[PDB]
């Protein structure tokens, strides 16, 4: 019985968020093993197998079956925190369950100006371009 | 894996 | 950024509860200390110094400015688990915490229980009275 | 302090 926007810290949350993921048993990258790594399944009709972690938010497609979610959270994004964390959740003080809240919210941060960013330029670009265009004839 | 884009 | 429900087990939020409490610096019941000792502050119109125990739900009233919020607390309502709390909030882990808000839970049920119980008893007397009357 | 009655 806990608020809806600390869900994603509890396991059984995050593997609950598998609906109609393709890889089960047999395969390395299960839900239970994606669960285990931070990963929620945030598919679209476009991006079928579409992972995020919950923490850092680095998004993550075309699993393959052999990919351990672990090897690959930790290449793909070094930096999260949550890697670091070896606690079990109840295990964690609530100052350290607090730090480490803090920390997710500031990776939300990030990685939304980031994606403010990239669109800006974008628009930066057409603008330009479209003032060049006109300056030739 | 990969990342999005 | 704790939610709503959750706030009360923060001393600072319970503090903040305390408008206009008349008993501040010289006193040994001041903000301060009743929320130290779990309460936070339930005035009315009727009862402007009420206060209550976050955790057990204890309602006292009638506070002197030498009332020592915690021994109020441990007279009044003994079984208190909040009393026992030894560590600061940041300190328990969150199996200890989500231990200490189940309890919450139940205390607060057995109160509303025992105030179900009050009226139902009350609204018995007034039944007995009027059926006294009309049989006179 | 005193419990509060009705
Ligand atoms: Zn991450
Ligand atoms: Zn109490």
């Amino acid at each position: 019985t806990l608020p809806p926007a600390w869900q994603p810290f509890l396991k059984d949350h995050r593997i609950s968020t598998f609906k109609n993921w393709p890889f089960l048993e047999g395969c390395a990258c299960t839900p239970e093993r994606m669960a285990e790594a931070g990963f929620i399944h945030c598919p679209t009709e476009n991006e079928p197998d579409l992972a995020q972690c919950f923490f850092c938010f680095k998004e993550l497609e075309g699993w393959e079956p052999d990919d351990d979610p672990i090897e690959e959270h930790k290449k793909h994004s070094s930096g999260c925190a949550f890697l670091s964390v070896k606690k079990q959740f109840e295990e964690l003080t609530l100052g350290e369950f607090l730090k480490l809240d803090r920390e997710r919210a500031k990776n939300k941060i990030a990685k939304e100006t980031n994606n403010k960013k990239k669109e800006f330029e974008e628009t930066a670009k057409k603008v330009r371009r479209a003032i060049e265009q006109l300056a030739a004839m | 894996a990969r990342t999005k884009q």
